[PDB]
């Protein structure tokens, strides 16, 4: 029962640049935090031991910092290795409680998406069921709109989108959306519009297809 | 009806101020590993109190003898590892609490002691088990004892004369030149001992029982030669309460040994450790404790009862077993 | 040179059990304490469990008391989690991190690489893959993404590959989407034209719940 508020939900940087993770705790912990870096799909790390001591191998731009209630650790000269989730933790009084977590993100020179459309198979045809996909990808930022528009007309209906976590090389995103229908409902129509709304194009991209020739 | 005494007095009732052995400290019980044994409970500070390991020239505040290391090779003292736990300076212990109001307010032998204590996990704190510390003044540097033990003597282990001729680990504690400036804590030392612990030797004074409206005398005392303060001193300490008896042992000393060698921290913590079986051994501040020392003609006269008043008396000086060996107030 | 592999978990059924073994090596494991934290998918740690070196005391939060149950053998240096009457809220990855010891700056040191643990009712359904390949319409150029569409599965994960594992480039598996109780995933992988005609462009999907290996070859659109 020691609330733990790891604040933001989630920051972006550019490369050099200062990051503040600011976790703090309802009641008295001492210097019993830990900072943990979590990579996607991996173990969590210690960074901040003792709520300043760097631990074994963590480089000299990890840092953490105690005032009263707050606690804070701070990455200086940001490298492409700071792209990961960061964990507070008290280790003072029982139960031993984490933070939210809080997700870094990198700044990029921006990109604009590999826009692709895809008909259904005719194997899903054959189960009587027609699922379109609309994959654009190693774009940046990460605020995209994709948009269905089955013969230029409007679909907030059986879509299912899913963003990738950034890239660790080249740090960009790739998204999915998948317009799921009928084999009936796809073929009473023609025109399947998939209209991408980023940052890079201020006129939007919409890669399409017809359902007529195949 | 009544005695103008009695709150100046209240560091002398050591059955309450202190409630733990003084030679021997072993007053509180805890579960170190599967056993369960006796650990340093004592809320006073000891004065001039240190550790000597007989046959060796190895101090007692030298890091345990871990590894490779032969036994007698180390001392009691918590091993090195970060300078920022043991030892460590008051300095870097005001650095280390920084930002605790609470106990930035705490004395320099105090805030030792809580150092010491603060070294447990979240979840198990509850355990009342934690590591005794050792303030040196004159460094003003506070260690952390590793071995709690205070006496590893007697059949087994240190009889006279030895024929494992000095690879035994005998220990007793004492009070002389080399622990002058040195106090043994507990866990439980309270953090206003500079109010309810005896500190200094009364000079030009002498211990008494207030009786019916005039500050009376000592009706039984054991009369023996002191020729000096620290001598009277050291006497009435080796007299006062004392929880692991006169030659005490129950554990084996290879398999101790062992422990040592193979770095184990539950064999090292609780090596040389009376059980919490068995509190009969427990003094709890009951003894010898208090002595007067008649300077003038070189006599030393201790006591089992607790002392209600002083003397005003100019050729004595009346101590206790916690209080310094050479530290003196003539006030009255 | 400290290890900490864990073993156990998968699938199971609410209100059924599951052992979670992690074996340690390389350190002197009786002079540690241990503990094991969950992760739920998109969501921050919890401590789970703590267990003194002796093993003498345990500790558990509220959230999984009196129906989990940790324990170890220093003598055969191994820890467990005992994890009975299990709940759909207790779907998480399980980590054994070496617990600290006072005086000693080993808390939460080193972690195990981790065990997925999955809870609840639905019937361990085999994926529907369906290959995506290119519109009709071909505005042939030096580029081609193929994809894999991978439509209702239980439970997650799917393991997807591109030609046996061979490519390894561009290749870009989406997070799965969980609707009408069953997993649809995307695996898209941009590889030039050049290689889609001289290469047989494979999309290997395998699922070890239903235990399933099926193999879809993408191939051009036609009609």
């Amino acid at each position: 029962d020691i609330q733990m508020t790891q604040s933001p939900s989630s920051m972006s940087a550019s490369l050099g640049d200062r990051v503040t993770i600011t976790c703090q705790a309802s009641q008295d912990i001492g210097n019993n935090l830990i900072w943990f870096q979590q990579k996607p799909g991996k173990s969590p790390r210690r960074m901040i031991y003792y709520a300043t001591k760097l631990a074994n191998g963590v480089p000299s731009r990890f840092s953490g910092s105690r005032s009263g209630s707050d606690y804070s650790l701070t990455i200086i000269s940001l490298e492409s290795e700071d792209m990961a989730d960061y964990h507070c933790l008290q280790y003072k009084q029982f139960p031993l409680t984490f933070g939210s977590g809080t997700r870094l993100e990198i700044k990029r020179a921006d990109a604009a998406p590999t826009v692709s459309i895809f008909p259904p198979s005719t194997e899903q045809l054959a189960t009587g069921g027609a699922s379109v996909v609309c994959l654009m990808n190693n774009f940046y930022p990460r605020d995209i709109s994709v948009k269905w528009k089955i013969d230029g007309t409007e679909r907030r209906d059986g879509v299912l989108d899913s963003v990738t976590d950034q890239d660790s090389k080249d740090s960009t995103y790739s998204m999915s959306s998948t317009l799921s229908l009928t084999k009936a409902d796809y073929e009473s129509h023609n025109l399947y519009t998939c209209e991408v709304v980023h940052k890079t194009s201020s006129s939007p991209v919409v890669k399409s297809f017809n359902r007529n020739e195949c | 009806m009544s005695n103008p005494w009695k709150a100046f007095m209240e560091k002398y009732d050591l059955e309450r101020a202190h409630n733990s052995g003084i030679r021997i400290d072993l007053g509180e019980d805890a579960e170190v590993g599967n056993s369960k044994y006796r650990i340093p409970a004592g809320k006073c500070p000891v004065f001039g109190k240190g550790i000597v390991i007989e046959n060796s020239k190895v101090s007692f505040l030298t890091p345990v003898a871990t590894g490779a290391q032969r036994l007698k090779e180390g001392g009691f003292a918590f091993p090195n590892a970060d300078d920022h736990i043991s030892p460590i300076t008051i300095a870097n212990l005001k650095e280390r609490y920084k930002e605790n109001a609470d106990l930035m307010k705490l004395n320099d032998i105090a805030l030792c002691k809580t150092h010491a204590a603060s070294f447990v996990i979240a979840e198990d704190q509850n355990t009342n088990y934690r590591h005794p510390a050792v303030y040196d003044e004159k460094e003003k540097t506070c260690y952390m004892l590793y071995l709690s033990a205070q006496e590893n003597m007697g059949p087994r282990y240190c009889s006279p004369d030895s024929q494992n001729k000095d690879a035994m680990f005998c220990f007793k504690p004492d009070k002389n030149e080399k622990f002058d400036n040195l106090v043994y804590l507990s866990k439980n030392v309270r953090n206003d001992w500079e109010n309810k612990c005896p500190r200094k030797n009364l000079g030009n004074a002498k211990f008494g029982l207030w009786v019916d409206g005039n500050c009376e005398e000592i009706p039984y005392v054991n009369e023996v030669e002191a020729r000096s303060l620290r001598e009277c001193n050291r006497i009435v300490f080796e007299a006062s309460a004392s929880d692991q008896p006169r030659q005490y042992e129950e554990t084996d000393y290879e398999k101790i040994q062992e422990g040592f060698r193979q770095n184990n921290r539950d064999m090292i913590k609780s090596a040389f450790l009376p059980v919490g079986a068995s509190d009969n051994f427990k003094s709890k501040g009951r003894g010898y404790n208090w002595a007067n020392f008649d300077s003038v003609n070189n006599k030393c006269y201790i006591f089992n009862t607790k002392p209600t008043c002083l003397i005003n008396d100019k050729n004595f000086f009346a101590t206790t077993a916690l209080s310094h060996p050479q530290e003196v107030d003539n006030e009255f | 040179e400290v290890q900490l592999v864990e073993s156990g978990g998968g699938l199971v059924q609410p209100g059924r059990s599951l052992k979670l073994s992690c074996a340690a090596s390389g350190f002197t494991f009786s002079n540690y304490y241990m503990a094991w934290v969950r992760q739920a998918p998109k969501k921050g740690l919890e401590w789970v469990a703590t267990i003194t070196t002796s093993g003498s005391r345990s500790y558990y939060p509220d959230s999984v008391k009196g129906r989990f149950t940790i324990s170890r053998d220093n003598s055969e240096s191994s820890l467990y989690l005992q994890m009975n009457s299990l709940e759909s809220e207790d779907t998480a990855t399980y980590y054994c991190a070496r617990r600290g010891y006072g005086g000693y700056s080993e808390d939460f040191d080193y972690w195990g690489q981790g065990v997925m643990v999955t809870v609840s009712s639905a019937e361990t359904t085999a994926p529907s893959v369906y290959p995506l390949a290119p519109g009709t319409a071909l505005k042939s150029n030096s580029m081609v993404t193929l994809g894999c569409l991978v439509k209702g599965y239980f439970p997650e994960p799917v393991t997807v590959t591109w030609n046996s594992g061979a490519l390894s480039s561009g290749v870009h598996t989406f997070p799965a989407v969980l609707q009408s109780g069953l997993y649809t995933l995307t695996s898209s992988v941009t590889v030039p034209s050049s290689t889609w005609s001289s290469q047989a462009v494979t999309c290997n999907v395998a699922h070890p719940a239903s235990s399933t290996k099926v193999d879809k070859k993408i191939v051009p659109r036609e009609c």
